[PDB]
RNA sequence: CGAUGUCGGCUCGUCGCAUCCUGGGGCUGAAGAAGGUCCCAAGGGUUGGGCUGUUCGCCCAUUAAAGCGGCACGCGAGCUG
RNA sequence: GAAUGCCGGCAUGAGUAACGAUAAAGAGGGUGAGAAUCCCUCUCGCCGUAAGCCCAAGGGUUCCUACGCAAUGGUCGUCAGCGUAGGGUUAGGCGGGACCUAAGGUGAAGCCGAAAGGCGUAGCCGAAGGGCAGCCGGUUAAUAUUCCGGCCCUUCCCGCAGGUGCGAUGGGGGGACGCUCUAGGCUAGGGGGACCGGAGCCAUGGACGAGCCCGGCCAGAAGCGCAGGGUGGGAGGUAGGCAAAUCCGCCUCCCAACAAGCUCUGCGUGGUGGGGAAGCCCGGGUGACAACCCCCCGAAGCCAGGGAGCCAAGAAAAGCCUCUAAGCACAACCUGCGGGAACCCGUACCGCAAACCGACACAGGUGGGCGGGUGCAAGAGCACUCAGGCGCGCGGGAGAACCCUCGCCAAGGAACUCUGCAAGUUGGCCCCGUAACUUCGGGAGAAGGGGUGCUCCCUGGGGUGAUGAGCCCCGGGGAGCCGCAGUGAACAGGCUCUGGCGACUGUUUACCAAAAACACAGCUCUCUGCGAACUCGUAAGAGGAGGUAUAGGGAGCGACGCUUGCCCGGUGCCGGAAGGUCAAGGGGAGGGGUGCAAGCCCCGAACCGAAGCCCCGGUGAACGGCGGCCGUAACUAUAACGGUCCUAAGGUAGCGAAAUUCCUUGUCGGGUAAGUUCCGACCUGCACGAAAAGCGUAACGACCGGAGCGCUGUCUCGGCGAGGGACCCGGUGAAAUUGAACUGGCCGUGAAGAUGCGGCCUACCCGUGGCAGGACGAAAAGACCCCGUGGAGCUUUACUGCAGCC
RNA sequence: GAGCUAGCCCUGGCCAGGGUGAAGCUGGGGUGAGACCCAGUGGAGGCCCGAACCGGUGGGGGAUGCAAACCCCUCGGAUGA
RNA sequence: GCGGGGUGGAGCAGCCUGGUAGCUCGUCGGGCUCAUAACCCGAAGGUCGUCGGUUCAAAUCCGGCCCCCGCAACCA
RNA sequence: CCGAGGGUAGGGCCCGUGACUGGGGCGAAGUCGUAACAAGGUAGCUGUACCGGAAGGUGCGGCUGGAU
RNA sequence: UGGGAGAGGGUGGUGGAAUUCCCGGAGUAGCGGUGAAAUGCGCAGAUACCGGGAGGAACGCCGAUGGCGAAGGCAGCCACCUGGUCCACCCGUGACGCUGAGGCGCGAAAGCGUGGGGAGCAAACCGGAUUAGAUACCCGGGUAGUCCACGCCCUAAACG
C-alpha cells in the first residue's frame, strides 16, 4: 500500500532545510547542537 | 416566487429553487468585483473558530455601496437587477448620470429603467436614501447605517426591513427585523422600501448536496460525541441531556441570555425583541 | 494466573453397566397373544426429520430398539465458531 | 551457573521448510577450465487500455564499451542494474531562471507581547495557473525540437528611412475564466480499393488469378482558398474613473447592423527538404527513378475567448492596447529594413518498476499523454492478434495420502448448517408482456415468455456524393439449409411473498465491527442590534463576515404523513430598583498601649454599603416526573360506578410477549408431516409512549429476520479426473524451540493428571512417508479475578484551586 | 513532526459506453379567457446499467506470508456531499 | 440477601417522644319526602398480626414466629 | 396450418370460511348518572371542531321547529 | 337613447370611539368578581384620574318590519375597477324562447397547508366555586382559532 515516506525534493528542504532552521529559535538550536556534536552534515541532504 | 421539480429523484421531490424573475443581467461588472478569499472558517492562526464551514462553490464579490450620501444630489438610473452570491438580496446595477457605476442591495418594487437619488432632498420614493430624520414617520426603510458616516449596517437580508415609528431628539426611532425597538441617530441614511427577495426564506434546500454547495459542512450532534468532546458526549446507547443543554464549550445553549448587560448601546435600546 | 482455550456441533472412537433392543431365566393378580417385575448377560445393535446456538426437551414419521453415563462436562498443535 | 541478564561465538531443529505468482517450454549451433541458466538460429507459449510507447515525480551513473566472476543474484553463470577502467548528457526557440501574480509565506509603515517572540496594509517571495519565439529528417557504441541539413521565428543594442505629441510602477481597456449539453468545418487516427509501386510466390487435390504477400506518405514561410474567433463608426456635452487625459463611463445625435470591413487563429495548398515496405543477401545492402492516388469511417482533439440551457453564479497580476503627468519635443515613441548581440541551470539512464515508496532483484502502492485490427448492440468491456515486449534467476523426475485451484457426476434436490455459508441456476440485445401498493416519479430488468446462426431472392429510409455508381449506416418481407446446441467460444441479473430497523444518495472504527451507528434535507427551542453573539489568542489581531435577524452561533430531533397529553413542588434558564443575608470600603459609640505632656500607635459597636444567595413570579421540542389499597351489576366472571390514602401531577392518543416480556416455547390463529424462530392476533406492558419524539409510510439497503419457486456435490455419500505442491534425484539452504536425556504400557503413589517413583507388563539396533492423543507441547512475565495506601481516561450537587464571566 | 493520515485553502487534471426521458418550447385540442390534455422537440438528475478511477460485502486462500493487511472469486459507488 | 408494613367493616392518623386510640366513609336509631337518594340530628363498633421480654405501665421500646408489599441477586 | 385439450406463469370477478375485532338489532322486572319533552331546572336543534365513564359539554357560525 | 335606487362584488387608502399593553405624572388600601364567595390582582404602589406612545379587531347614532344579491352572504369614510336591476320613450332585431340529465363556477361557520399577524374574545387546558359527584352551567386565567394573503375543504335548521 502507499507508505509514509514520500520523497519530495522542495519539501524535504523546505522543512529541515539550514534557512528552516535558522529562521527559528529552535532551530538555531538544532544546529549549535549538531555542530556541537560535531556531525558531518547538520542538515539533510536534499539535491534542489 | 419559488420553483418546485417533479420528484423524478428522491431530492427533487421537496427541493425549491429561487425563479430568478427579477434578474436582468447574469454576469457582474467587472470593475465591481474583486476575489473573494474563501476562508473554511479559519483565523489567522490557521484554527477553525467557526465549526463546519468550506468546499462551497467559488465566488467574487460585488462590492456594494453602503454609503450612499457618497454621491448627494446625483440621480442614478437602474441599469439591471443583478445575482448577488454573497447575499440573501438581488443586487441592483446603478448608472449614475456621473458615469460612475455603483451597487446596491434592491429593494422591492424597484423596477429597471426607473431613477433613484439620495439626499436630504430626495422624494420619499422606493431606492432613494436620506438621513432618516428626513423620511416621515411610518415609512418601511431598509439599509440602515447604525451610526452617522459609518455604513448601513441594518436591514440588508433578503425581504427584511425596519419602520420609523417616531422622533425623538437628535434621534428617531426604529422598528428593527427582529421587533427590537431602537433609537438610531437622526442623521443616519436609509433607502426607502423593503429588501426585495422576500420569497428567500420559502426554499427547501432538498438535500444533502445543497448545504454543500453553499460552503456549509455536515453538523455533528453533541449527543453523537464522547465526553472528551462535548458534555453531551457519551452514554451507553442513546442518552438524554443529564444536565442543562451545553455547547461545546460548556455554557448553557436554551436561554442563557448573552449580550453585555453593561454595554453602551443599552441607552438607545427601548425594547427588547419580538418572538 | 512467566496461560491447563472456555458451551454446543462435526469427525473419530474407546470404556463402564445401574441393560433401550436382541439372547437365557424365576415370579405374576402368567388362559393364549401381549404385558408387569426381578435375575443373568456389555457380543452386536441403538434411524431420518421440524423448532432452538443450544445440551436437554417437545413434536413428525418410523423402529427390534430409538439406553444412561465415563474418558480435562473425551476430542479447537483435528475442523467449525 | 542461573537475573525471559549483557556482548560475542558456536550449536539444535536439518540436509528439513523454502528458493516469491501455474504465461512454458524444446532442439541445433557458438563461447568457455566449467553451461538447463551467456550469445545466435529455428520451434512453442505469454501480455497487447500492456506485461507496448512517451512524460512528470523520485532515484543519482544504474547509461555505452572493454576486461573480470571472490562477494552480490534465492540455483548456475562464461551473464548482470555486480568488480575495474575508459567514454557518454551540447539549446536564444524544450523546461526553469534574468516576467507575472494564487493560497500561503515574508513584511518599510504600524500594533502587541516578561525575554524568545506574535501580528500586520503596501511591497517582496511563492506555480503543474497567466505569459513567451521550432518544426521535419539524418547522425553516435552511448545526446539530440540541443549536433548536422532544409525551411522558419523571438527579444535586445545600434544605424538608415518613413510616420506621430512623444513620454508611466499613474488612469482605462483587455487579459478574465463555472457546470452540463452542444452546431458548423476541419485535423489526429483508422477501414477499403478492380487503382499505382514491389522482391518474389503457385505448394499437397484445385488456382497464372481483377490470385497471394508488401507498401501507397511527413514537414513546409509568403501568397491563395475553405472554416471559424475578436471588433461598430462618426459627432456634441461631460460634474465620475482620488492630478491630467483626445482614453474609459454617462447623456444626445447621423450612418450601418445573424452582413460587410478591419484584425486574429485553425485546416488545406504551397517554392523546398525529407521519408520510403515485404522479400534474400552479409545493424547494413538491395528492393527503388520505389509508388506516393481514389473512396469511406472519424474524434473526447483543432477553429475556441463558438453556441444554448441551468444555478450552486464560476482567481489574480504582468505581457499587450489606449489615455495622459512630470518631463521633453537636436529628445522620444510607432513602423519597415539592415548589421550586430543573445547569459545561467537541467538534458545520461530507470520511470506501473530488478533503478521510485515498501529492510529484499518484495504477487502491494505511484500523477499525466498515446494506446493499432477484427468480432461480439455499443465501449478504454471481452476473446484473439499488430507494433513492440516477454516466459516472471533453481532445475530433473515420479503420478501415494493430504492441501490448494479447477472439471464432471447416477437417483434424490437443502434431507447440509447457526445460515443455501459456499457453489449451482439466471445471465447481452431485440420483441411480446408485466401485480399489490404509490408520495403518481415509481414499484420495472417486476414477474413470465418468444427470437438469436447460415444461404438465396424481393424491398424500404439515411449519410458521402451529385440528384447517380461506389463505400458506409439504420431497417422490412418471402423461401431455404445444418447441428445436441446459432449473444454455438469469452465478457454479462437467480426470482418472488412477508416482517424489523434506517426515509432516501452519502459517512465510519487506516489494519477484526459498514451497521439499526454518523451525516442528511426538514422541524422546534435558544442566544445574537453589529466594535453582534460565539470561537482561537496573554495581547495585538483574526475567524464570524467585507455577512446584518429571510443573518450568524448553540442545542435536540431527523424526508413525508397524522400527531406530540397532564405536572413548574426540586434543579436549570428568564423576569422582579421591595424585603433578609452579604466583602473591601465609608462611619467611629466606646475602649487600649506608650509618653511629663502636646502626640504617636492599636483595637473597635450601631448605622450606609454590590454581585451572589434567600425570597415573589414565569418557563418543557428546558433537567426531569407522569400513584396505591378496598368495594360494587338479577348466573358466574368482570367492574362503566363508588370509598379512601397520597402526589408537584398520576401515562392522554397511538402502540404493545415488541431490536423492549422476567415468568415464556404466554395463549390463540396462520404456515409445516412436524415451527423455542416467523407472520396475525389478544393484553396482568417484570420494565412502550409521544422531538433521548409516538404511530405509520411509497422508494431505497453488499443491514437483520421468516417462507416459497428455480437450481444445485451443501447433503444421503461419496467417486473419478486436471494442474501447482507434498514424494524422489542434482543445486542452494532457514525458523521458532532447546536444563541435560540412555525420553514405553497399565495400576498405583507422589504438590492432588508421572517416559523419569513402586509393582507388574511389554520392548532387538537405526531411519522414511504419514496422524495428531500426550510431552499439563510453542507463542505471549493472564488482557478475566484479586492484590498495590501503583497509573492513566472519563463523570459529578466529592474536595480544593484555576481560566472565564459577574 | 500533517512527505502517513484528518480537515480546509490555492491551482490543475480525470469520469469508456449504453439507458431513462423532468422542466421548457412548438403544434394541436379545450375554454369567455383559463387551468389542463395529446403529439413532437428537448436533455434535467447526490437518476439507472457498467469499465477506468474510488471502494472493501460475503466466502476461500495466505498466517516464520509475495505482503507487519496481500492474492482469487464475489460485491458498493461511478456528474458527485 | 437488605427497607418499609399489619390498629373499629373499608381506607388512613397515633409509634419517632410509654400512660391519653383519632379523621373520612360505612353501619345502626330518629327526622325531611307521597317515596328513595342527597341532606339534618344522635348512637354503636378497635383492646392495636401474634407469642416473649423491658417497665408500676406497651398499639407505642426491644427479641422471635406468622404473614404483606418492595429493593437486590454483579465479575466469570 | 388450424385445432379439443393438457402443461407453465401472471392477472380479474364472485362465493364460502378465519384467531381476533367493530358497531347494529332484539331480549318481564340489572348498574351509573338524568341529556331531551314544561323556560325540562344552562331554551332547543344544528354544520364543524375539540374534550369527557356515559348520556353530553364547550368553542364558532346558523335556524326557530323558542322565548312568554 | 336617457335616467334612478342600493351594506351587490374586487383593489388601494383613510377616520374616530372602546379594550389591552408600555411610558410619565398624581395618588393610597384595596381592586376585581359572584347568588354569595374563592381563585386572581395589590404597599415590589394595584384600582380610580390626567398626559404620551404602540397595536389589533370591529364600525355606535344614522338603522328601519328598510336596502342589495342567484344563493351563501353584504354596514365607518373616500377614490378606482366591475356585476345585477328598475323606470321611461316606443327607436332597432324578428320567436332569436322556456327548462335543463351530465359539465363548469360560486358556496356561512368550523377545519387543513405555507407565510404573516395577534388588542379583545376563546375550543382544548389549568385553577377557584357549586354539587353526592360536576370531566358542566358561574368565576379568574389561557393555547389553537377568530384577522390578512394565497391555496384547499364543499358542509348546514345552505329555511320561505
Ligand atoms: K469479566
Ligand atoms: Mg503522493
Ligand atoms: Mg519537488
Ligand atoms: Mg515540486
Ligand atoms: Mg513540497
Ligand atoms: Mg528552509
Ligand atoms: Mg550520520
Ligand atoms: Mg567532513
Ligand atoms: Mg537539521
Ligand atoms: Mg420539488
Ligand atoms: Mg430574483
Ligand atoms: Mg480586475
Ligand atoms: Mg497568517
Ligand atoms: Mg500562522
Ligand atoms: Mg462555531
Ligand atoms: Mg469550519
Ligand atoms: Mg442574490
Ligand atoms: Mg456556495
Ligand atoms: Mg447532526
Ligand atoms: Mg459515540
Ligand atoms: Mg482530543
Ligand atoms: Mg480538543
Ligand atoms: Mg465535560
Ligand atoms: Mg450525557
Ligand atoms: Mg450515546
Ligand atoms: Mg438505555
Ligand atoms: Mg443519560
Ligand atoms: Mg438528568
Ligand atoms: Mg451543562
Ligand atoms: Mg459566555
Ligand atoms: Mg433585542
Ligand atoms: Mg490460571
Ligand atoms: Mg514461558
Ligand atoms: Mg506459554
Ligand atoms: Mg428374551
Ligand atoms: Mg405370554
Ligand atoms: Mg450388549
Ligand atoms: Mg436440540
Ligand atoms: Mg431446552
Ligand atoms: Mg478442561
Ligand atoms: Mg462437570
Ligand atoms: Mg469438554
Ligand atoms: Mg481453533
Ligand atoms: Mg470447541
Ligand atoms: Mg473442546
Ligand atoms: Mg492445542
Ligand atoms: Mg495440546
Ligand atoms: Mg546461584
Ligand atoms: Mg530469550
Ligand atoms: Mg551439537
Ligand atoms: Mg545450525
Ligand atoms: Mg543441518
Ligand atoms: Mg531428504
Ligand atoms: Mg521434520
Ligand atoms: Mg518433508
Ligand atoms: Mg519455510
Ligand atoms: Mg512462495
Ligand atoms: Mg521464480
Ligand atoms: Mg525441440
Ligand atoms: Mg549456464
Ligand atoms: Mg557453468
Ligand atoms: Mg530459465
Ligand atoms: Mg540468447
Ligand atoms: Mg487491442
Ligand atoms: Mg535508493
Ligand atoms: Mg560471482
Ligand atoms: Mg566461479
Ligand atoms: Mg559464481
Ligand atoms: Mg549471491
Ligand atoms: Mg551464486
Ligand atoms: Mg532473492
Ligand atoms: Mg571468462
Ligand atoms: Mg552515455
Ligand atoms: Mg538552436
Ligand atoms: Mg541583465
Ligand atoms: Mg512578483
Ligand atoms: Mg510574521
Ligand atoms: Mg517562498
Ligand atoms: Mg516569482
Ligand atoms: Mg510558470
Ligand atoms: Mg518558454
Ligand atoms: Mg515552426
Ligand atoms: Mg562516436
Ligand atoms: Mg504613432
Ligand atoms: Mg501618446
Ligand atoms: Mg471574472
Ligand atoms: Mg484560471
Ligand atoms: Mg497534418
Ligand atoms: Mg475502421
Ligand atoms: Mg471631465
Ligand atoms: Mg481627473
Ligand atoms: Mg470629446
Ligand atoms: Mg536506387
Ligand atoms: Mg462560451
Ligand atoms: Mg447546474
Ligand atoms: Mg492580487
Ligand atoms: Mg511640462
Ligand atoms: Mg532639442
Ligand atoms: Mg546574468
Ligand atoms: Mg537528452
Ligand atoms: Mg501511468
Ligand atoms: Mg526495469
Ligand atoms: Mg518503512
Ligand atoms: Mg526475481
Ligand atoms: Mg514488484
Ligand atoms: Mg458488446
Ligand atoms: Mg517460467
Ligand atoms: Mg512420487
Ligand atoms: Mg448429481
Ligand atoms: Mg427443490
Ligand atoms: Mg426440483
Ligand atoms: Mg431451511
Ligand atoms: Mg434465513
Ligand atoms: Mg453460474
Ligand atoms: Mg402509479
Ligand atoms: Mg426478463
Ligand atoms: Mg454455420
Ligand atoms: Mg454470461
Ligand atoms: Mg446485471
Ligand atoms: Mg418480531
Ligand atoms: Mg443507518
Ligand atoms: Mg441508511
Ligand atoms: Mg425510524
Ligand atoms: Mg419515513
Ligand atoms: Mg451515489
Ligand atoms: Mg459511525
Ligand atoms: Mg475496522
Ligand atoms: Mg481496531
Ligand atoms: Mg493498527
Ligand atoms: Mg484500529
Ligand atoms: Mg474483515
Ligand atoms: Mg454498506
Ligand atoms: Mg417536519
Ligand atoms: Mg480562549
Ligand atoms: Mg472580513
Ligand atoms: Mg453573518
Ligand atoms: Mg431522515
Ligand atoms: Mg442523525
Ligand atoms: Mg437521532
Ligand atoms: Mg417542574
Ligand atoms: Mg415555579
Ligand atoms: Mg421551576
Ligand atoms: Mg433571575
Ligand atoms: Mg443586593
Ligand atoms: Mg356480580
Ligand atoms: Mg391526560
Ligand atoms: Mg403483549
Ligand atoms: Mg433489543
Ligand atoms: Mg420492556
Ligand atoms: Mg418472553
Ligand atoms: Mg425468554
Ligand atoms: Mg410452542
Ligand atoms: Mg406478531
Ligand atoms: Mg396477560
Ligand atoms: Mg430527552
Ligand atoms: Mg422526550
Ligand atoms: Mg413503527
Ligand atoms: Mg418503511
Ligand atoms: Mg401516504
Ligand atoms: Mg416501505
Ligand atoms: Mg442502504
Ligand atoms: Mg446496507
Ligand atoms: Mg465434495
Ligand atoms: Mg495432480
Ligand atoms: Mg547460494
Ligand atoms: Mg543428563
Ligand atoms: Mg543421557
Ligand atoms: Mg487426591
Ligand atoms: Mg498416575
Ligand atoms: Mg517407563
Ligand atoms: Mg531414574
Ligand atoms: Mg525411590
Ligand atoms: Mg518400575
Ligand atoms: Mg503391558
Ligand atoms: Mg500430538
Ligand atoms: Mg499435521
Ligand atoms: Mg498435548
Ligand atoms: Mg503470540
Ligand atoms: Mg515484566
Ligand atoms: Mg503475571
Ligand atoms: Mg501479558
Ligand atoms: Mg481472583
Ligand atoms: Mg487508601
Ligand atoms: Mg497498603
Ligand atoms: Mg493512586
Ligand atoms: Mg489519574
Ligand atoms: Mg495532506
Ligand atoms: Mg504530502
Ligand atoms: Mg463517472
Ligand atoms: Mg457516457
Ligand atoms: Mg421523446
Ligand atoms: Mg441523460
Ligand atoms: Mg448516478
Ligand atoms: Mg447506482
Ligand atoms: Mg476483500
Ligand atoms: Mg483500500
Ligand atoms: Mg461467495
Ligand atoms: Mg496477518
Ligand atoms: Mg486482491
Ligand atoms: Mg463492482
Ligand atoms: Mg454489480
Ligand atoms: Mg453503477
Ligand atoms: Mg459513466
Ligand atoms: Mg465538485
Ligand atoms: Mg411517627
Ligand atoms: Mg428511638
Ligand atoms: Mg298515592
Ligand atoms: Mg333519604
Ligand atoms: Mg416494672
Ligand atoms: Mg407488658
Ligand atoms: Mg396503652
Ligand atoms: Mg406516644
Ligand atoms: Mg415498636
Ligand atoms: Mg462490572
Ligand atoms: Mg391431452
Ligand atoms: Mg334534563
Ligand atoms: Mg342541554
Ligand atoms: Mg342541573
Ligand atoms: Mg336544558
Ligand atoms: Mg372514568
Ligand atoms: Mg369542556
Ligand atoms: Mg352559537
Ligand atoms: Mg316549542
Ligand atoms: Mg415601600
Ligand atoms: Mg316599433
Ligand atoms: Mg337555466
Ligand atoms: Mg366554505
Ligand atoms: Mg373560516
Ligand atoms: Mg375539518
Ligand atoms: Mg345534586
Ligand atoms: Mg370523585
Ligand atoms: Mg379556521
Ligand atoms: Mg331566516
Amino acid at each position: 500500500m502507499k507508505r509514509t515516506w514520500q520523497p519530495n525534493r522542495r519539501k524535504r528542504a523546505k522543512t529541515h532545510g539550514f534557512r528552516a532552521r535558522m529562521r527559528t529559535p529552535g532551530g538555531r538550536k538544532v544546529l549549535k547542537r549538531r555542530r556541537q556534536k560535531g556531525r558531518w552534515r547538520l542538515t539533510p541532504a536534499v539535491r534542489k | 416566487a419559488v420553483k418546485k421539480f417533479k420528484p423524478y429523484t428522491p431530492s427533487r421531490r421537496f427541493m425549491t429553487v429561487a425563479d430568478f424573475s427579477e434578474i436582468t443581467k447574469t454576469e457582474p461588472e467587472k470593475s465591481l468585483v474583486k476575489p473573494l478569499k474563501k476562508t473554511g472558517g479559519r483565523n489567522n492562526q490557521g484554527r477553525i473558530t467557526v465549526r463546519f464551514r468550506g468546499g462551497g462553490h467559488k465566488r467574487l464579490y460585488r462590492i456594494i455601496d453602503f454609503k450612499r450620501w457618497d454621491k448627494v444630489g446625483i440621480p442614478a438610473k437602474v441599469a439591471a437587477i443583478e445575482y448577488d452570491p454573497n447575499r440573501s438580496a438581488r443586487i441592483a446595477l446603478l448608472h449614475y448620470v456621473d458615469g460612475e457605476k455603483r451597487y446596491i442591495i434592491a429593494p422591492d418594487g424597484l423596477q429597471v429603467g426607473q431613477q433613484v437619488v439620495a439626499g436630504p432632498d430626495a422624494p420619499i420614493q422606493v431606492g432613494n436614501a436620506l438621513p432618516l430624520r428626513f423620511i416621515p414617520v411610518g415609512t418601511v426603510v431598509h439599509a440602515v447605517e447604525l451610526e452617522p458616516k459609518k455604513g448601513a449596517k441594518l436591514a440588508r437580508a433578503a425581504g427584511t426591513s425596519a419602520q420609523i415609528q417616531g422622533r425623538e431628539g437628535d434621534y428617531v426611532i426604529l422598528r428593527l427585523p427582529s421587533g427590537e425597538l431602537r433609537k438610531v441617530h437622526g442623521e443616519c441614511y436609509a433607502t426607502v422600501g423593503a429588501v426585495g427577495n422576500a420569497d428567500h426564506k420559502n426554499i427547501v434546500l432538498g438535500k444533502a448536496g445543497r448545504s454543500r454547495w453553499l460552503g456549509r459542512r455536515p453538523h455533528v450532534r453533541g449527543a453523537a460525541m464522547n465526553p472528551v468532546d462535548h458534555p453531551h458526549g457519551g452514554g451507553e446507547g442513546r442518552a438524554p441531556r443529564g444536565r442543562p443543554p451545553a455547547s461545546p464549550w460548556g455554557w448553557q445553549t436554551k436561554g442563557l441570555k448573552t449580550r453585555k448587560r453593561r454595554k453602551p448601546s443599552s441607552r438607545f435600546i427601548i425594547a427588547r425583541r419580538k418572538k
